[PDB]
């Protein structure tokens, strides 16, 4: 028994000089969670949501993947929604209910207009899966933002030092 | 306004009248001063004839007397008073009573130019003045050669008159070749069997002495330009809701009709509305998903609207009614003003209300009994899909404000209606529709020949270039016709089917080839119809100019003032503008890799006016309000337009909502190191 692993990674306007950052983070946890049995994804949101590497095991594709994420240039809106959305659809097409299943967020949690609730539904549907949902805070993030994503404050860490806390959580 | 009409002329028998003007008072004298468009042999009056009423304030005797007594006859209701003599004949003259006059006045030996004439009168009290101003009032010149009875002589009307402002008098004068093309006035010509050439509520004299209500069109106080009102709504918002929320702005264009290429016949008004399409607020999809509307739900609709008025003569006591429409004929909604209960005048060129006041509501929020303008689920889908509505209002005006020539007043005047009036301007002028304002289709009529009637016969020639140049002010500052320093050339001429024909016949026998060389000899007739359209644009089947070529396009965009971050500053031509519902901004990499920044349809409106006239395209807009990041110098930022006729809505029927596939044309392309 072990995991599925889904990265939700914000490449918005708001966070363009920290993508360094935030690829960093994926990196290193693309480099603990080695075993074969474990699988990633990787998606990417700004205005619209686009998966860079579909759920997988391959170590050749994951790395291409990273190299992937290493060429984003961050631009754009902050539509979580449609990145928690392709998450969700890979869980319910990879068994729902029956995969263990991790939603990782990296976003600093700043949404506008109907984002916030949307967003809101969109977790409580990933969680309806089978699914937990942790966000990792950019920047000087909405803690309480991350909070109404995440299941609870316990899955809510800053990226500057949380690479230790999320590994020893699992 | 004035006192008696005067006619004043050259020979001794009343057969060549020099002016034709009216004077306040009994000094009835043109001095040498005011005879300057007169030709010097002509500045000799030998005769003249004024037509008028007195009425008196006090009853009493009155004597009668002029500077000329022996050179003179005068009736007064029909008896003579002076005649070939100071014949000094005291008359009654009771108060309020309005008195017929008549002076006649012939001298052969003319010694001196213009002329010194004075009419007086004395009561019993001995005292003698010339009259004075509140008594002498004009002839009733409403509906001596002068068939129509508008005042001007039939030979004048056809041989064609200059119209000279004095200090008070409007002087009205033969047109002669080689005196007025030198000073810049217009020649005038009119139907002498036509009280208004053009059909319209207003005389020929009237409209050039200016005793007329204030705000017909200035260019409809020439006699040959229909005066009549043209009305549209213009819709400026829109509510949505759920019957038991979404604000858009919309704009809305007045339209014409084609059919199939050819310029349309009928004579209707109607505006079509874009909904914008552009997102209020971050996350929001669906107009549907943001209110919670199911599927047997109905929604409500509510706006905001004015009246506009691209005539020329103004509406007092009823606005036309309107149909609020849904697709091709689904009507949502009349709208009716109150009648007779205008807040203001509905003037030409202008809007009801006015734009220094809030404008009318459909369902006002004080009037609980306003009729709701609802939808069900399906119409609201429609509404959502093509986000255009059709405003079709009637030609339905009310009362007409005339002139009174015994006010001297203009009022509203309940006999007179305009419905009784347009069909006669309709039937008898050519239709003219220009669009280079501002792309916006303004309409004018000028009065034309029907070639097969044989009352017609009489009535001015009519060419299109004089056409063009009374009703819309196209001028020929340096040979060549033009409007606002834009050639006849860059505009297309378009007639409807029959008008196309006669045209093309007209051509045939000039040998001309080309249009623009013969537009001094191309004859207008009535009912002819005229559509001229500015050459840059493509256009859709209602006229609204609704894209342009991609040259011109990517021509209109190479003045780039200012380049940054955070976007571009450039001078764009206002109808390019027009035409463009939004930019898409763009990094590319070295490999040729592309990512759009303002990646959803919803998201291209970020262009603005500034008040220094430059337009402002914002790349912060839809980048988290930040400058765009620019990790590497060789990266390029290409920004591009896309035109209304290839603006996408709504999402693909997959439910994609990006810019993907959407027509859009190069108009700014640099790298990093090159904007800094
Ligand atoms: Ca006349
Ligand atoms: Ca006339
Ligand atoms: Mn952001
Ligand atoms: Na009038
Ligand atoms: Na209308």
């Amino acid at each position: 028994r072990a995991f599925d692993l889904y990265f939700v990674l914000d490449k918005s306007g708001s966070v363009a000089n920290n993508w360094i950052e935030i690829y960093n983070f994926v990196q290193q946890l693309a480099e603990r969670f080695v075993s074969p049995e474990m699988r990633l994804s990787f998606i990417v949101f700004s205005s619209q949501a686009t998966i860079i590497l579909p759920l997988t095991g391959d170590r050749g594709k994951i790395s291409k993947g990273l190299e992937d994420l290493k060429r984003v240039s961050p631009v754009g809106e902050t539509y979580i929604h449609e990145g928690l959305k392709l998450a969700n659809e890979q869980i319910q097409k990879a068994g729902g209910l029956k995969t263990s299943s991790i939603i990782i967020a990296l976003t600093d949690g700043k949404l506008d207009g109907l984002v916030p609730s949307y967003a809101e539904k969109e977790a409580k549907i990933s969680r309806s899966l089978g699914a937990s949902v942790y966000c990792v805070g950019v920047l000087d993030f909405e803690q309480a933002q991350l909070e109404r994503i995440a299941d609870s404050k316990e899955q809510v860490f800053p990226v500057k030092g949380g690479f230790q806390a999320l590994k020893g959580i699992i | 306004s004035q006192g008696l009409l005067g006619y004043y002329f050259s020979d001794l028998n009343f057969q060549a009248p020099m002016v034709v003007t009216s004077s306040t008072t009994g000094d009835l004298s043109i001095p040498s001063s005011e005879l300057e468009n007169i030709p010097s042999e002509n500045q000799y009056f030998q005769s003249a004839i004024w037509s008028g009423f007195i009425k008196v304030k006090k009853s009493d005797e009155y004597t009668f007397a002029t500077s000329a007594d022996n050179h003179v006859t005068m009736w007064v209701d029909d008896q003579e008073v002076i005649n070939k003599a100071s014949n000094s004949n005291k008359i009654r003259l009771e108060k309020g009573r309005l008195y017929q006059i008549k002076i006649q006045y012939q001298r052969e030996n003319p010694t001196e130019k213009g002329l010194d004439f004075k009419l007086y009168w004395t009561d019993s009290q001995n005292k003698k003045e010339v009259i004075s101003s509140d008594n002498l009032q004009l002839p009733e010149l409403k509906q001596v050669p002068d068939r129509d009875n508008d005042g001007i002589p039939d030979s004048l009307e056809v041989e064609g008159y200059t119209v000279d402002v004095k200090n008070k008098r409007t002087f009205l004068s033969p047109w002669i070749s080689n005196i007025h093309e030198k000073k810049g006035l217009t020649k005038y010509k009119s139907s002498p069997e036509k009280w208004s050439t053009a059909s319209d509520p207003y005389s020929d004299f009237e409209k050039v002495t200016g005793r007329i209500d204030k705000n017909v069109s200035p260019e409809a106080r020439h006699p040959l330009v229909a005066a009549y009102p043209i009305v549209h709504v213009d819709m400026e918002n829109i509510i949505l809701s759920k019957n038991e929320t979404i604000s858009k702005n919309t704009s809305t264009s007045r339209t014409h009709t084609s059919e199939v290429v050819s310029a349309g016949f009928s004579n209707s008004n109607s505006s079509t509305v874009a909904i914008d399409h552009s997102l209020s607020l971050a996350g929001e999809r669906t107009w549907a998903e943001t209110m919670g509307l199911n599927t047997a739900d109905t929604a409500r609709l509510n706006a905001n609207i004015r009246y506009v008025n691209t005539g020329t003569a103004p509406i007092y006591n009823v606005l036309p009614t309107t149909s609020l429409v849904l697709g091709k004929n689904q009507t949502l909604a009349t709208i009716k003003a109150k009648e007779n209960q205008l807040s203001q005048i509905l003037a030409p060129n202008n809007y009801y209300p006015s734009k220094n006041l809030a404008p009318i509501a459909l369902n006002a929020q004080d009037d609980f009994s306003s009729t709701p303008i609802t939808m069900n689920y399906n119409q609201f889908l429609e509404l959502e899909k093509t986000k255009q509505l059709r405003l079709d209002t009637d030609q339905v005006y009310g009362n007409i404000a005339t002139y009174n020539f015994e006010n001297g007043r203009v009022r509203v005047d309940t006999g007179s209606n305009w419905s009784e009036v347009l069909p006669q301007i309709q039937e008898t002028t050519a239709r003219i529709i220009f669009n280079g304002k501002d792309l916006n289709l303004v309409e004018r009529r000028i009065a034309a020949v029907n070639p097969s009637d044989p009352l017609e016969t009489t009535k001015p020639d009519m060419t299109l270039k004089e056409a063009l140049k009374i009703a819309f002010g196209f001028n020929e500052p340096n040979g060549n016709l033009q409007y606002q320093g834009k050639d006849i050339t860059e505009f297309d001429f378009n007639f409807d089917q029959q008008t196309s024909q006669n045209i093309k016949n007209q051509l045939a026998e000039l040998n001309a080839t080309n249009i623009y060389t013969v537009l001094d000899k191309i004859k207008l007739n009535a009912k002819m119809n005229i559509l001229i359209r500015d050459k840059r644009f493509h256009y859709d089947r209602n006229n609204i100019a609704v894209g342009a070529d991609e040259s011109v396009v990517k021509e209109a965009h190479r003045e780039v003032i200012n380049s940054s971050t955070e976007g571009l500053l450039l001078n764009i031509d206002k109808d390019i503008r027009k035409i463009l519902s939004g930019y898409i901004v763009e990094i590319e990499d070295t490999e040729g890799l592309k990512e759009v920044i303002n990646d959803r349809y919803d998201m291209l409106n970020i262009s603005s006016l500034r008040q220094d006239g430059k337009t402002f395209i914002d790349f912060k807009k839809y980048n988290d309000k930040l400058p765009l990041y620019i990790s590497n110098p060789n990266y390029k930022v290409n920004v591009y337009a896309v035109t209304k006729e290839n603006t996408i809505i709504n999402p693909s029927e997959n439910g994609d909502t990006s810019t993907n596939g959407i027509k859009k044309i190069l108009i700014f392309s640099k790298k990093g190191y090159e904007i800094g």
